[PDB]
Order: structure tokens, then C-alpha cells, then sequence
């Protein structure tokens, strides 16, 4: 029941990810209109492949 | 329940959980024999932002 292990684990990969290449990017001063943007498609399938 | 399916993907979708809070306050009971199925979405929702 409820959720998965495969989907939940494609979760927290995404965003441990997600969280590197948030350091990379405020690392190479980017705009946060696509620091943001770009994040939100990373975002889409965490929860599209759940 | 009437199936509320919304993944809460966009920081922004707060908007079907203020759905519920201002409803369970303005019908604390109707919403009560619902708690049950409600409560599956909170965890759908509780499950990302938490």
C-alpha cells in the first residue's frame, strides 16, 4: 500500500541531486529565474515518475 | 470523498489543502464523517513537502 520504494527512492535521488546542482549553480552565479525553472522540470518527475 | 486527484508538485498548489481547512471549519462535521479519505491525500501531499 501507499506509494512505492523504487518511486520514493527516485525521490530523495532526485533531490540530493537536485541539492548539487543547486551548490554548482549558486557557485556560477546564475539568475534565480532559472535556477528555479530548470529546478521545477527537475521537480516534474520526481512526482511524473512516481 | 469526491476523488480530489492533484499531485502537489508546484510550491504554489498549497490551494487544495486550504480547500479542506476552511471547509472542515465551515463544516466541521460533514467533513468529519470524511476524515478517512481525506487523509490520503494530506499523506499524498504531506509525502513531497515532508
Amino acid at each position: 500500500t501507499v506509494t512505492n520504494e523504487f518511486a520514493s527512492r527516485f525521490r530523495t535521488i532526485v533531490a540530493t541531486l537536485a541539492n548539487v546542482v543547486n551548490e554548482r549553480a549558486v557557485q556560477d552565479d546564475m539568475q534565480k529565474a532559472t535556477r528555479s525553472c530548470t529546478k521545477q522540470w527537475l521537480r516534474h518527475l520526481e512526482t511524473q515518475f512516481d | 470523498l469526491k476523488k480530489i486527484a492533484e499531485s502537489f508538485e508546484d510550491p504554489s498548489s498549497i490551494v487544495v489543502v486550504l480547500e479542506f481547512i476552511l471547509f472542515a471549519l465551515f463544516f466541521p462535521t460533514e467533513f468529519n464523517r470524511i476524515k478517512g479519505d481525506i487523509q490520503n491525500v494530506l499523506l499524498l501531499f504531506f509525502s513531497r513537502w515532508y
